[PDB]
């Protein structure tokens, strides 16, 4: 109807005017923040682990792994390079987020999850049904004008799309798959000849009715890791259980489709799981049948939650409703002012409000203390960074 | 002698609200037969419609506006989309954009902005309604698909206007298009050609999606001919009589000619040809201001051309050497602004007078 | 003085029968 | 008697005039009668009345007044949605060099056909000779206009002067001038004339005016190569081409344009044009092969940028026909020359944008970036006097907008009605570029010069002030 | 008069939107003002962080663990992300609450609450009805068990003031919002209501503002810029993948972190960040097409077919020697000769790309009268013109 | 001087809001007598029965039904409450533009 484009095209002019406000109060809420517009838009985003600090210079070379998801032309996995001002100072420093490779993919990457004990292994999630294993070492900077090359790696025992995908920190190798099939598969991988082609899935998991839309390996423990679907539960496998298809746990966990899920770095018990019902909650492994609280801010749904990789008690969570928020959790249940109530709950720290489509991606740099980079659907991405007096 | 033997007389008078002169006013040509008489009028930043009936009455059916800016509107035209019968209605003027509105659905469904300058007319090609051919105040005049969006053609440069071109139409069939400018010149720009043609082809069959270059519109620099020797001055207004051309400038005469000798055909005339021959000129007082159409009904019978002071003459084309006579002139004892443009039904019934005072006049034939 | 500064804007974007009266629909206009 | 010639003139016009309106009254009603038989198909769909719209209760409303009785009738106005618009210029044509702008009976049939009878050379290549301009190898060329003043335009100048030939052995076949004994003895007595034997008759060969005036050319442009002259003409035995000559023979600021100078038996010295005005005699004019006044070339390794080359130093690219070293005159057809004194003369230019400017009107954007002191574009546009350069901007400053750009003592590039895509560059106090004259091939052309380093997609600016016309009397 | 009612419009537009703007961001906002370095006087609270996160589990189990009328049931369920609105199930985590209705003269009525309380005590229910106190009977059923004054001036080009005062100090008028201070109220205003200019100026009894609507205030749209051109119907489409040209900002890069300074009231771009135009047709460029195809060319069309007219508009002169001319004019200048070397080349590549037309037309003479004519001008030779010569002659036996 | 920045908001989009603010201010007297920060919701008791009353705030589905005594219900005749303390699943009815998913569409993740 035509109301209803009049309605979008008055909150369009809202959203401009909301940006335009938000930018000009952004000196007064961040330590930096940098933008800058791709060609393409990405839809995954992960800090690589390396770091090059030049001597002489005061700035620092991080590294990114991104996608890109085109309409018609050809799609590639460009790795991009960020130069971060460290302490002291840019002004003008030319080129600041500078690409470095581009390798031909076939088909829009919706993750680009790298190997964490070498981490020039780099793991894709293609839409068709099978899972690419890159190797950007090996092949050139430049992208050749031609199909898809070879990608040194083509794990396939899927049946349909995915968006789950995890490495095992604490074993070489080992990734975890969880697709549309309503399963998920186990590769071993390394242990492989070489000029190998296709490599068969080692386990096969069957006990989700729905999709499952994520899986995360355990940080701390090497045989057990968890799994969530969009049927409202949250499984916990346990590898080499003589049983494939009854996990150790079944909570249900949420009233909606479960979209993420995070294991907290240092907690051995802690996790956090988002969802379509515009919530986040913790849980500990001791209880499972207890849950611990629930941050309810959002609007909308949430698709992403990552822990603080440097604090205990720091958490994010980023959706639809076009906003990224910071959790406290040791600012939980105290008493606060009138203004502070009317303005949110306690645990909330911060509200991001710089992005003007839905929130992609997200992630935190290993090598930098509380700085984030997260890419927008409108082809965006930022790295920001709050200001030191929020959190002293 | 004799006052011809159409007799007009006056029977209703509005008057708009927003008190600015109006320039333009357009009967549907298109509507099928018994269906009622709409026209359209446009002025300041305002397009309105009006509706007649028996005995004198018009209602105002709709109205518009543009309150982003400046907007003052010149002229107009009538036309309709074939694919689901929807008559459109198309308005330009001052900031140079076309807009062409859906009655129906009450929106606007195009905008053109690739002019220079403000537009002084809009015409539809007699068989293609989707060709629209505006006429600048940049020296130049264009030709645009309105169907795929694409500008076609480009009709100044080397040889063109020198200064803004004020009028343009076309020739009965849509064939040939003769212009008039602000230099004194009139400039016969010829459609009929295989390079026109298979641009118009080209434009009918493109896709932006399927491809990454622009579209490669049409630049034509030299005219297939030129008159600088008709008039001495400004040519206002031109027009299509069969063959022959109406021109009217600041001399207070319409003269008929062609060009070419005496027997000379204009189809086959050399774009080197330097030769015009007048036939005749039709005469009326008190018309020295610029910018004021005459106008002709459809089976171009009878022409009709507005005053400074509020006449209106009527002239009939039917007479044996049609530059003799004096006409049938009307006249109100309430009429006092400039005519700006006068318009006839597509049956010659009912004629529409709109003056400068945004008021606008309705007379009727008795028969 | 005379009037608010909340009242003034409130006179200024609702100008029709919910005007609300009170000072808002006072003559706020020409002084 | 001449009244009624001229009654009888009138009374005929005034019947054609009759006769031609009524057939354009036929022609009329033939057209509209077909146009409203192709209207009468299709249904068209009526309008409506406009009511109050919900989604704007606090809408405008349109009232219309009927003087003549009847009531008043009032309607809430629709509003149009916002369209952006664009700043407003004219219609201008594309320019890549410059444009000089200035405000059969001969009794010469085609050779080639049938129908050419016998003439000289010096009337069977008058046109040739008189519309070719060997400055650009183009005729009648549109940068350099003659005025009628030369003596046929100098046909051929005076540079054929190279007249010695020598005489070889191994004729090219059996039929030859010298194989005929005594033949070679009368063509040499007959050549030596300045200012007896082959008593062979001559064949019977007809000699048409078209065979006779193609021979007579041959002749002379190959002296008397008798053999090539029958080689290159078709048929032609070289025993008809001798016996054909044979009948023949016997029987019957400090800134001045330059101007080439052609002086014979003269020296260059404070007698010619290029002698006087103060500029280098180039090797366009007819001067001496060994003129005093004439520029020597440089003889640099490469680059030709620093002040090292005196090319550079006199301001003045490397001209092809001198400067052999430098690689400007290598790779004529191909691309990067070594030599970055050559610029303008190839024409190699960087990739500009259009779009509105942040100053005023529209501007010019460079796709890439630029390292300092390099070509950018030049400055082309139609070539006028001063007194038009005048009058133009008399008639231009109406509407305050001057593209006038000073070249030297008489000549002004105009980029108003054409030129390039550079005309769209602003004034600033603090300019990106600035401008320099360059002779390039004894032409003096404008180039545009980055000043300094420019990033990209940095709008292009460069100072106005050194042009003829007031700056800030436009902007 | 008209200039009060233009006052009014131009007043009323900016204070119309941030009226919408203030109702809407007390609901969803864009970020906290607690968080502000200048607003930092709310969230008076400090950091503890210094608990372990092992002990939450404990703690929350210690804490608290330790006519005829028809009758249906309504049940409705949580709505999720397929189901746009939450699912109600008319019965004559999958169950949100459980509703009772009558229909008949309608009347709804529910037994448990969202935290599923022991509600619907006994007793009339005062309820909404809707046809289709009263003396009749009423269908009603419920289940249980049995100081700095601050004034405002609002200036119109410098001349025309409207007097105010503000009722609640440090009080923003338009989004009602609770700076304590005054310099934080200011700098609120400033750069919150940046469609204003506020001069603060002081008064001997109080504290004056002065509130101006902004000349520049560049609010144009921040987004594609192609966006801003499309046509209706399609502009703001959203619906997929847009490609764009790469361009970075650089918003903060360190600040100073200065304090509160009453003196105050008494950027970094790299890319393409513009939308271009052809410079022919005057439309826009999308960038598909923008790296490539320079659309500048040596020989334009018009100065092509100028000087193919005027070479035929002589007088004097035979129709091959005129065809001939205009086609070593088309040849020069298309490919760009500019020197007298490459006369030579430009003889051979003229020959062995017009020969065909040159015999057809059957200009054979003229054109060697040409070259001969071209000759006598200085340039070639005459192994150039018998090589050319012969290169003819076979191209025509090849032909013949 | 320098090009015009062509406002986003236009005066469609103005007229909208407009018709939109009077709407809202007549139904919630925000302005009047929510002191502009707060709105104000009307009850209706008609007859209660002891054995309590259950009564129905004027704007709909923003505040849920409560049942109180005879007492209650005569002193609680009006109620003010302010926006940030407003049920967040039940305030975003208030008005279309107060919060809406502009990219609806369909597929995705
Ligand atoms: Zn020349
Ligand atoms: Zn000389
Ligand atoms: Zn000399
Ligand atoms: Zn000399
Ligand atoms: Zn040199
Ligand atoms: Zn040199
Ligand atoms: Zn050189």
């Amino acid at each position: 109807d035509k109301e209803a484009a009049f309605d979008d095209a008055v909150e369009e002019r809202v959203i401009n005017e909301e940006y335009k406000i938000w930018k000009k109060n952004t000196p007064f809420l961040y330590d930096l923040v940098m933008t800058h517009a791709l060609e393409w838009p990405s839809l995954t985003a992960q800090w690589l682990p390396d770091v090059t600090r030049p001597e002489g210079k005061d700035f620092s070379i991080h590294r990114l792994v991104l996608g890109t998801h085109t309409s018609d032309e050809q799609n590639h996995l460009v790795i991009a390079s960020v130069q971060l001002p460290n302490d002291d100072a840019f002004g003008s420093v030319s080129g600041k987020i500078e690409i470095e490779i581009k390798i031909n993919h076939e088909g829009e990457v919706n993750r680009a999850r790298y190997m964490p004990q070498n981490p020039c292994i780099i793991a894709t999630k293609t839409p068709s049904s099978d899972v690419l294993v890159f190797d950007y070492t090996k092949h050139p900077s430049k992208p050749d004008p031609s199909g898809e090359c070879n990608p040194d790696l083509r794990l396939r025992g899927h049946q349909k799309e995915g968006y789950g995908l995890s490495w095992n920190p604490n074993l070489s190798g080992h990734l975890l798959s969880a697709s549309d099939d309503h399963t998920i598969c186990l590769w071993d991988i390394s242990a492989v000849p070489k000029e190998g082609k296709v490599v068969d899935a080692k386990t096969i998991f069957t006990g989700h009715t729905a999709v499952v839309e994520d899986v995360s390996w355990h940080l701390l423990h090497e045989s057990l890791f968890g799994s969530v679907a969009d049927d409202q539960k949250l499984m916990i496998w346990d590898t080499r259980s003589n049983n494939t298809s009854k996990p150790s746990h079944s909570v249900d966990a949420h009233t909606a489709e479960v979209n993420c899920l995070s294991f907290n770095p240092y907690s051995e018990f802690i996790l956090a799981t988002g969802s379509a019902d515009k919530t986040v909650a913790l849980w500990d492994l001791r209880n499972l049948k207890l849950k611990l609280h629930s941050f309810e801010s959002h609007k909308d749904e949430i698709f992403q939650v990552q822990w603080s990789p440097h604090n205990e008690t720091i958490l994010a969570s980023s959706g639809t409703d076009r906003r990224l928020n910071v959790w406290d959790l040791s600012k939980i249940g105290e008493e606060q002012s009138p203004e502070d109530a009317e303005d949110g709950p306690p645990e909330l720290l911060f509200i991001h409000g710089g992005h003007t489509a839905k929130i992609s991606d997200f992630s935190w740099n290993p090598n930098e203390p509380w700085v984030i980079c997260s890419v927008s659907e409108d082809n965006i991405m930022q790295v920001w960074q709050m200001a030191e007096n929020i959190y002293n | 002698s004799k006052k011809c033997k159409y007799s007009f007389k006056c029977v209703n008078s509005l008057k708009e609200d927003h008190n600015q002169p109006l320039f333009g006013v357009q009967f549907n040509w298109h509507s099928k037969e018994g269906d009622p008489l709409v026209f359209a009028t446009v002025g300041s930043n305002r397009v309105t419609l009006y509706e007649c009936h028996s005995q004198g009455e018009i209602r105002l059916l709709q109205s518009y506006v543009d309150a982003d800016a400046d907007e003052n509107f010149y002229t107009c035209a009538w036309t309709y989309d074939s694919n689901t019968s929807h008559p459109l209605l198309a308005v330009a003027g001052s900031r140079g954009i076309i807009r062409i509105i859906n009655p129906i659905t009450m929106q606007c469904i195009k905008h053109y902005v690739g002019h220079g300058n403000a537009i002084n007319e809009l015409k539809f090609h007699p068989r293609d309604p989707n060709l629209l051919l505006s006429v600048s105040k940049d020296h130049a005049l264009r030709l645009w698909n309105i169907q795929t969006d694409t500008l076609v053609a480009i009709f100044g440069g080397v040889e063109g206007h020198r200064d803004e071109v004020l009028s343009a139409d076309y020739d009965l069939l849509g064939e040939k298009i003769m212009s008039c400018g602000m230099d004194h010149s009139l400039k016969l720009w010829r459609i009929n050609s295989k390079r026109m043609m298979n641009a118009i082809k080209e434009s009918y069959d493109y896709n932006p999606n399927k491809t990454n270059r622009p579209f490669i519109s049409q630049k034509i620099h030299f005219p297939d001919f030129s008159t600088r020797d008709i008039h001495r001055n400004y040519v206002d207004c031109v027009r299509w009589l069969g063959d022959l051309i109406l021109s009217k400038s600041c001399e207070n005469a319409i003269v008929c000619w062609k060009p070419g000798k005496m027997e000379d055909d204009i189809d086959k005339i050399k774009p080197s040809e330097s030769n015009v021959t007048i036939l005749g000129r039709f005469d009326y007082s008190q018309c020295d201001i610029w910018y004021m159409r005459f106008s002709m009904d459809f089976w171009q019978k009878m022409l009709a051309l507005g005053n400074q002071v509020g006449k209106l003459y009527v002239w009939d084309l039917e007479v044996e050497d049609p530059h003799k006579a004096k006409c049938t002139t009307l006249t109100h004892h309430k009429c006092g602004a400039a005519i700006r443009q006068t318009s006839f039904s597509r049956d010659s019934s009912i004629l529409i007078a709109v003056c400068d005072d945004a008021s606008i006049w309705r007379w009727d034939r008795l028969r | 003085p005379p009037a608010t500064q909340i009242s003034d804007l409130s006179k200024r974007k609702p100008k029709t029968e919910d005007f609300l009266t009170f000072l808002c629909l006072r003559g706020s206009p020409a002084l | 008697e001449y009244m009624r010639l001229r009654q009888l003139k009138r009374f005929r016009r005034a019947d054609e005039v009759k006769s031609m309106f009524s057939s354009n009254r036929q022609k009329i009603l033939e057209r509209t009668e077909i146009l409203n038989q192709e209207w009468k198909q299709r249904r068209i769909q009526p309008v409506h009345i406009l009511t109050s719209v919900s989604s704007l209760r606090g809408t405008r409303e349109c009232s219309v007044t009927s003087d003549l009785d009847f009531p008043t009738q009032v309607i809430p106005l629709k509003t149009l949605n916002a369209v952006a618009s664009v700043p407003i210029m004219y219609s201008w044509s594309p320019l890549q060099q410059n444009f000089m702008v200035e405000d059969p009976p001969e009794c010469t049939p085609n050779i080639d056909g049938p129908n050419a009878k016998s003439v000289q050379r010096e009337q069977s290549l008058h046109s040739f000779h008189t519309l070719f301009c060997r400055r650009c190898f183009k005729y009648d060329c549109f940068l350099h206009r003659k005025c009628n003043y030369s003596f046929h335009a100098t046909p051929n100048t005076y540079k054929r002067k190279n007249t010695e030939t020598a005489l070889d052995n191994k004729p090219c076949g059996p039929q030859c001038y010298q194989h005929l004994e005594g033949a070679k003895e009368f063509a040499a007595a007959l050549t030596a004339e300045r200012i007896k034997p082959n008593i062979e008759p001559p064949e019977n060969v007809e000699w048409s005016g078209a065979e006779a005036s193609m021979f007579r050319v041959l002749i002379g442009t190959y002296y008397d190569n008798f053999c090539a002259i029958a080689r290159l003409i078709g048929t032609k035995t070289c025993r008809q081409v001798y016996e054909f000559r044979v009948k023949e023979s016997s029987i019957i600021n400090h800134v001045y344009n330059y101007q080439p100078c052609d002086h014979p038996r003269q020296p260059c010295d404070s007698s010619c044009p290029c002698v006087i005005a103060q500029n280098f005699c180039e090797k366009f004019c007819q001067c001496s092969s060994e003129c005093q006044n004439r520029f020597p070339g440089c003889r640099c390794k490469a680059q030709c940028n620093t002040k090292q080359c005196p090319c550079y130093l006199a301001v003045r690219e490397c001209d092809p026909d001198l400067c052999l070293t430098c690689g400007a005159a290598d790779h004529w057809d191909s691309k990067n020359v070594s030599c970055k004194n050559c610029s303008i003369q190839r024409g190699s230019k960087k990739h500009l944008l259009l779009a509105p400017s942040d100053v005023a009107g529209w501007g010019i954007f460079i796709k890439d970036p630029v390292q300092k002191n390099e070509f950018i574009s030049e400055y082309c546009g139609e070539i006028i006097s001063q007194d038009e350069a005048d009058r133009r901007g008399k008639v231009y400053d109406k509407y305050m907008c001057s593209f006038l750009f000073n070249l030297n003592n008489d000549f002004v590039v105009d980029a108003t009605r054409k030129g390039n895509k550079i005309r769209f560059a602003n004034h600033s106090v603090n300019p990106n570029c600035y401008a320099k004259v360059m002779m390039v091939n004894g032409d003096h052309r404008i180039g545009i010069f980055a000043k300094r380093a420019i990033q990209t997609g940095e709008e292009l600016f460069f100072d106005y002030r050194y042009s003829q016309a007031d700056a800030l009397k436009y902007v | 008069q008209a200039d009060h009612e233009l006052f009014l419009q131009a007043f009323e537009k900016p204070t119309q939107i941030y009226r919408f703007l203030r109702t809407r961001n007390l609901i969803a906002p864009i970020f906290l003002h607690r968080t502000l370095t200048y607003m930092s006087h709310r969230n008076s609270r400090t950091n503890i962080k210094r608990k372990t996160f092992k002990v939450d589990d404990m703690l929350s189990k210690v804490e608290k663990m330790k006519v005829t009328l028809e009758v249906l049931l309504v049940k409705v369920c949580h709505k999720k992300r397929k189901d746009v609105s939450c699912p109600i199930r008319q019965v004559p985590h999958m169950v949100k609450s459980y509703s009772l209705l009558f229909r008949v003269f309608v009347a709804q009525m529910t037994v448990f609450d969202k935290n599923r309380r022991l509600q619907l005590l006994d007793g009339e229910y005062e309820v909404a009805m809707q046809e289709m106190f009263s003396q009749g009977p009423t269908l009603q059923f419920t289940l249980r068990w049995t100081k700095l004054r601050i004034f405002y001036q609002f200036l119109y080009n410098n001349n025309t003031r409207q007097q105010t005062e503000a009722r609640d100090d440090l009080h923003c008028p338009w989004c009602t919002l609770n700076c304590r201070k005054l310099y934080s109220l200011l700098k609120h205003l400033k750069l919150c209501h940046s469609r204003f200019i506020f001069n603060y100026v002081y008064h001997p009894k109080g504290a004056r503002i002065d509130v101006s609507i902004n000349e520049c205030y560049d609010g144009s749209y921040a987004g594609n810029p192609q966006d801003i051109h499309r046509q209706p119907g399609f502009a703001f489409s959203r619906n997929g993948p847009v490609k764009r040209t790469p361009i970075t900002h650089i918003l903060v890069c360190r600040p100073k972190r200065t304090k509160a300074s009453m003196s105050e009231f008494l950027t970094y771009s790299s890319g393409h960040n513009r939308l271009y135009f052809h410079s022919d047709t005057c439309l826009p460029l999308r960038p598909q097409e923008m790296e490539v195809d320079s659309e500048d060319e040596k020989d334009p069309e018009w100065l092509r077919e100028k000087t193919i007219t005027q070479i035929e508009e002589f007088s004097d002169v035979n129709e091959g020697e005129k065809e001939v001319m205009k086609l070593w004019n088309l040849h020069v200048m298309k490919h760009g000769f500019i020197a007298d070397n490459q006369m030579n080349h430009a003889c051979m590549l003229f020959v062995e790309n017009y020969g065909q037309k040159i015999i057809k037309k059957n200009l054979c003479r003229n054109f060697m009268l040409h070259l001969v004519s071209m000759h006598d001008f200085n340039l070639i030779s005459i192994m150039s013109i018998d090589k050319a010569v012969t290169k003819l002659r076979e191209m025509q036996q090849k032909l013949e | 001087s320098l090009p015009r920045p062509h406002d986003f908001f236009d005066a469609q989009t103005l007229d909208a809001i407009r018709h939109r603010a009077i709407c809202f201010n007549l139904s919630a007297h925000i302005e009047s007598l929510g002191k502009g920060h707060s709105v104000v919701f009307h009850s209706t008791v008609i007859a209660k029965r002891k054995e309590k009353l259950l009564l129905h705030w004027m704007p709909e589905d923003i505040l849920p039904d409560v049942w109180v005594n005879e007492s209650e219900r005569h002193q609680l005749k009006t109620k003010v409450v302010h926006l940030s303390k407003l049920p967040k699943d039940t305030a975003l009815l208030l008005d279309p533009n107060i919060y809406r998913t502009m990219p609806q569409k369909r597929l995705k993740r």
